């Protein structure tokens, strides 16, 4: 019944400024003491930043003291983090934990909210579809999401209505653009008997594509 | 900032072992078990010992170390408009000394006396006796025992002394026993912490080992199992009388001692994230196991005397001095080796109150310390002036009519003084502080916040389990007596004016300090209810 | 800062099987201040276990606690393929508060091998002057392959994005696509292009292949 959802956070450029949000619902958000962990890229957990139920005793970490700063709104149960002097370093998603009793560890973490610290510029991507070589059984499609920015993109089969036989790919970073890629199998004889569209969607740059599979 | 450290850990526990555990667990909570239904008794005296006493205790040691000054500054410091509360307290801790230590002193002169072959109080036909001396307690007022007469006749010479207006010739014989206490008080706690955390090894654990082998010696004595059956045979038609709750909750305050600044004192040098929890609990249950244990050593004796004695029990289940200086001595006498129980008796009742004397001055010496550094960097040269002022002014107790000014300062010093005044204590933490300012505080310390059942303990239960006692404190009141003398008027007026003495500064600061202060009305209380912590 | 180092980094374990995992602090921690978190992939993390040995709530039995000092221990006494996850360790005794730095806890499963697909570029990609022939190898185990490009039997080394799927939940497999991006104006002068797939099930490769022609 007790959740954390952190909230803000996006897209920064070096020595930019953000402040992240954790909104507290289903139970005593004021007699909880709270704290900032973050996840790199590198799937590294590293803690940030704890500030204690009234908000009178506030620990930083050495990598973010004198830039971050914690604070508390135990009338509306809103945590922050407010963030200058950004740095590269500084990507990650960060999560909203809460801990009170120090024998028991964080009883509850939130979902997330992704941070990435780039003078890299926010591009769409362009969305090629891939069809098999002009052959029996099973078949299998691919979509080819390549040089966008930043993370996230979305990408489904037929709206998400083909969900088995289905590997898509996480993305890889190659001189400040990700390239995505997503596999479909399905049987010789519902392609191309059927439709196979591939859906595409960056909203960081406004792009919402589809793109239909046809033989050559 | 980088203020001193219990050398070890274990300097602490004994401290706060020693200074909670003293002649009240020997000399009165027996007494109550027997006087109460026996173990049935044990029934209000734990209720009050679990929702009045221990609450207080855990507080006023986790603003000990959470604060880290003497009561003062540390009062001064959560609820600034009270600051006086740290005041009085002090004061009232000040003016039990000029009677406490006078109790150790009759400890060292029967010690003193205690090296002959033959006990000086058994026998009734010494030169301070009188035609109506009976050899072992009775229960008719004129005729006394061989031992209520070497006490009130020759230690004391109280015959002498018509009332408290007659004090009569200075016994030295006592007041050499007076400087031999303050002696030892000057030499364990001048040097500082470091020093007295070590003498308390001796002074809190000594008593434990003369329990032991007075308890071996009491239990192998016929008759002692009768003794057993006086102290703890249940009888809970008391359970449903109201004068017991109030004996089991003026039992649990005044034997643990919250509020009076020594804990605050105490736990100020320790590390801000000790266990102190822990330390109330496991300190805590000690003091009230010390005066179980006691209560077999006693009334084993107590049964031996009223088996092969001849005595009513009534007439020996004694509370107060005559037990430990009358009662007992004179059960010792008639067994082998008395010799050798007297020297341990009474060398136990010494060490027991050393410990407690100790703490009351140090939270002293603590308190000013932290508030004026004038005397905090010249010390060896203020506690000499604290106890010579101390042991001059006690001359007054070494005398013939001593006993009298001593009911006195027994009665107002730290009567309904210190009973208001941690009332204002509980109040200013719970409700103008705060419970949840408290426990964010508890938490950083040791990591976990104080329980629910801890929290209502202290916004409700404490100032009301007080409240229990101050009231019931008054409505069995009764104006001052010993014997068949009844103390002037004017004597009862000074010991108000001494009570007074102290309260009175809890609303004076915060009368001074509330015109002294630029603003609004208002405005003015919220300047004097913030913290200092809060403030930067 | 009182770094935590995990071990084994990965570990793969067939279900039923007993797994042991370590912790090891560079300055002592007190048992009750040392705790252990579960994370699965693309979720966040949850309070696992406790106080060196309490199971947090929801915890199934099959999970203790052991160690104290510099030496911990998460044992599983018989392993279900819905624990695959990483565990994390956390002391919470001193400041700054430290996370070990990872176990991986993967699934051990046969060994299967893998099925290659060509894709040469899409004609909306050689409109503007690009030409990425994409690979895939799916449905493998274990997670170790190596690939090679040929164009005209002469192999392509540079400029190539490779990428790797966490292990699937359903038959404990892995996948990995393969990208070859070459300029429009460079596809266009070569015939044959080739996608070569050395894995531990054969010794010769698994060849899949494409003229520019058909
Ligand atoms: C030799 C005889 C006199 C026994 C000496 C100790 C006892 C008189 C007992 C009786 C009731 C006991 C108490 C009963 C219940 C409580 C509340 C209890 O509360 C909790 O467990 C909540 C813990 C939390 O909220 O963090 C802690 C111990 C305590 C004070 C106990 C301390 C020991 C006490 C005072
Ligand atoms: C029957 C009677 C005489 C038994 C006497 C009980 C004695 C043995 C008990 C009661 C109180 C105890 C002490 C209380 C406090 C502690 C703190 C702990 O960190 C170390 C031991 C130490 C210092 C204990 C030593 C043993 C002790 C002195
Ligand atoms: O029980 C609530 C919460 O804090 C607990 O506090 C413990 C403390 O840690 C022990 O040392 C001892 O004092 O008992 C206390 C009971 O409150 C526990 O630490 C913790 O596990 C528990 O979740
Ligand atoms: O011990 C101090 C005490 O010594 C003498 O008292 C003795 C007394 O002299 C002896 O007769 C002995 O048997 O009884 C007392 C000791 O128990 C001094 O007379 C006395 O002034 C002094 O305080
Ligand atoms: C001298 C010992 N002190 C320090 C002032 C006390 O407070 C005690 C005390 C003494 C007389 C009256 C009430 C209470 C012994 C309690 C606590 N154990
Ligand atoms: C300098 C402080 C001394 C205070 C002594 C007050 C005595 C009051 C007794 C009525
Ligand atoms: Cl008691
Ligand atoms: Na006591
Ligand atoms: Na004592």
């Amino acid at each position: 019944e007790v959740q954390l959802v952190e909230s803000g956070g996006g897209l920064v450029k070096p020595g930019g400024s953000l402040k992240l949000s954790c909104a507290a619902s289903g139970f005593t958000f004021s007699s909880y003491a709270m704290s900032w962990v973050r996840q790199s890229p590198e799937k590294r957990l590293e803690w940030v930043a704890e500030i204690s139920s009234g908000g009178r005793y506030i620990y930083y970490s050495d990598t973010v003291t004198g830039r971050f700063t914690i604070s508390r709104d135990n009338a509306r149960n809103i945590l922050h983090l407010e963030m200058s002097s950004l740095r590269s370093e500084d990507t990650a998603m960060y999560y909203c934990a809460r801990g009170e009793v120090r024998q028991r560890g964080f009883d509850y973490w939130g979902q997330g909210t992704t941070l990435t610290v780039s003078s890299a510029k926010t591009t769409a991507p362009s969305v090629y579809p891939l069809a098999p070589v002009c052959t029996g059984s099973s078949v299998t499609l691919g979509c080819l999401v390549k040089g966008y920015f930043p993370e996230p993109v979305t990408l489904t089969w037929n709206s998400g209505s083909l969900s088995s036989g289905v590997h898509t790919f996480p993305a890889v970073l190659q001189s400040d653009l990700y390239t995505l890629s997503s596999s479909v199998t399905v049987t010789s004889s519902t392609w191309p008997s059927q439709s196979i569209t591939c859906n595409v969607a960056h909203p960081a740059s406004s792009t919402k594509v589809d793109k239909k599979i046809e033989p050559r | 900032d980088e203020r001193e450290t219990w050398s070890g850990k274990v300097d602490f526990l004994l401290s706060v072992i020693g200074f909670a555990v003293d002649l009240a667990n020997v000399w009165r909570f027996p007494y109550l078990c027997y006087k109460n239904g026996g173990g049935a008794f044990l029934v209000p005296y734990g209720i009050m010992l679990a929702v009045g006493g221990i609450p207080l205790f855990y507080m006023e040691l986790a603003l000990g170390q959470h604060n880290r000054k003497g009561a003062i500054t540390c009062w001064g410091r959560l609820v600034p408009l009270f600051k006086g509360i740290g005041y009085a307290v002090v004061l009232i801790a000040f003016y039990v000394g000029f009677y406490y230590n006078v109790i150790i002193a009759w400890s060292l002169r029967f010690f003193f006396a205690s090296f002959t072959n033959s006990l000086p109080w058994t026998s009734c036909n010494n030169i301070w006796n009188t035609p109506n001396c009976r050899p072992f307690e009775g229960h008719v007022e004129g005729f006394q025992s061989a031992a209520s007469e070497y006490f009130n006749r020759y230690i004391l010479e109280l015959n002498r002394s018509e009332g408290i207006h007659d004090l009569g010739a200075i016994k030295w014989d006592m007041a050499l026993c007076l400087l031999i206490v303050y002696l030892i008080c000057y030499f364990s706690l001048w040097k500082g912490i470091s020093t007295s955390g070590k003498v308390v090894w001796f002074t809190a654990l000594f008593p434990y080992a003369v329990l032991l082998i007075l308890l071996i010696r009491g239990l192998t004595l016929p008759g002692s199992f009768l003794g057993i059956q006086y102290y703890l045979t249940p009888n809970f038609s008391a359970i449903y009388k109201a004068e017991v709750w109030v004996d089991a909750a003026t039992q649990v305050f005044f034997s643990l001692g919250p509020g009076f600044g020594v804990l605050l004192a105490y736990a100020s040098y320790n590390k801000y994230h000790n266990n102190v929890y822990k330390d109330a609990l496991l300190t805590s249950f000690i003091n009230s196991a010390t005066s179980f244990i006691a209560g077999f050593v006693i009334f084993s004796v107590l049964g031996y005397m009223a088996h092969t004695l001849g005595v009513r029990i009534e007439d020996v289940a004694t509370e107060g001095p005559g037990l430990v200086f009358v009662v007992y001595p004179a059960a010792i006498a008639t067994m082998p080796a008395s010799t050798f129980w007297a020297l341990i008796f009474f060398m136990m009742l010494a060490t027991l109150g050393l410990d407690s004397s100790f703490g009351g001055m140090e939270a002293i010496i603590t308190a000013l310390s932290d508030e004026f550094p004038k005397i905090k960097r010249n010390r060896e040269l203020f506690v000499a002036g604290l106890f010579s002022l101390y042991f001059v002014v006690g001359l007054a107790s070494c005398t013939q009519g001593g006993f009298y000014f001593l009911h006195l300062l027994d009665r107002y010093a730290a009567g309904y003084s210190i009973l208001v005044a941690v009332f204002f204590e509980a109040i200013a933490v719970s409700w103008i502080y705060g419970t949840n300012r408290f426990s964010e505080d508890i938490r950083d310390m040791i990591g976990f916040p104080p329980g629910r059942y801890w929290q209502v303990c202290w916004r409700f239960v404490a100032p009301i389990f007080l409240l229990f006692i101050t009231v019931y404190g008054l409505i069995g009141y009764e104006p001052l007596t010993y014997a068949d003398y009844v103390y002037p008027s004017w004597a009862n007026a000074l010991g108000w004016c001494i009570a007074g003495s102290s309260v009175v500064m809890i609303p004076a600061v915060a009368i001074f300090k509330l015109l002294s202060t630029p603003g609004s009305l208002r405005q003015r209380f919220t300047i004097l209810t913030t913290p200092w912590r809060d403030q930067q | 800062e009182n770094v935590l180092t995990q071990s084994p980094a990965i570990m793969s374990t067939s279900p039923g099987e007993k797994v042991t995992m370590t912790c090891r602090a560079s300055s002592s921690v007190g048992s009750s201040y040392l705790h252990w978190y579960q994370q699965k992939s693309g979720a966040s993390p949850k309070l696992w276990i406790y106080s060196t040995s309490n199971l947090a709530s929801g915890v199934p039995a099959r999970f203790s606690g052991s160690g104290s000092g510099t030496s911990y221990s998460l044992t599983i006494s018989s392993v279900e393929a819905e624990d695959a996850a990483t565990y994390y360790c956390q002391q919470f005794s001193g400041y700054p508060l430290t996370f070990g730095s990872g176990t991986k806890l993967e699934m051990k499963r046969a060994d299967a091998a893998p099925t290659v697909s060509i894709f040469p570029p899409s004609s909306e990609q050689l409109t503007s002057g690009g030409a990425s022939v994409v690979c895939f190898l799916n449905n493998f185990y274990p997670k170790d392959i190596n690939v090679k490009w040929k164009i005209d039997g002469s192999e392509r080394q540079n400029g190539v994005l490779n990428s790797w799927t966490d292990q699937d939940s359903k038959d404990s497999t892995y996948s990995m696509s393969s990208t070859l991006t070459l300029t429009k104006d460079e596809y266009e002068r070569h015939n044959s292009y080739t996608c070569e797939a050395t894995h531990k099930t054969s010794t010769s490769p698994i060849v899949k292949s494409f003229n520019r022609n058909e």
